[PDB]
């Protein structure tokens, strides 16, 4: 039982954060480009507990 | 009644202009409520 729809639509903030549907975003788009930040920080992480 | 239609032509935008106001003002209104939500 995690976090319930009741809750999350509690914060104002919540409903407006999901017009965006779930997507994998699109090569040349600034969501994409700073994915890839993301995903070098995840990997560095990775790294880092690896070590 | 030149005068006459002059002034039914005013008022008619007259209204069209303050029912978009209308619109607009409760737009804002709810987004504020939204916002103390």
């Amino acid at each position: 039982d995690g976090l319930p729809e009741k809750l999350a639509q509690k914060n104002p903030m919540y409903q407006k954060e999901r017009e965006t549907p779930p997507r994998f975003a699109q090569h040349g788009t600034f969501e994409y480009e700073y994915s890839q930040r993301w995903k070098s920080l995840d990997e560095m992480e990775k790294q880092q507990r690896e070590q | 009644q030149k005068r006459k239609e002059m002034q039914l032509r005013q008022e008619e935008e007259r209204r069209r202009r303050e029912e978009e106001m209308m619109i607009r003002q409760r737009e804002m209104e709810e987004q504020m409520r939204r916002q103390r939500e």
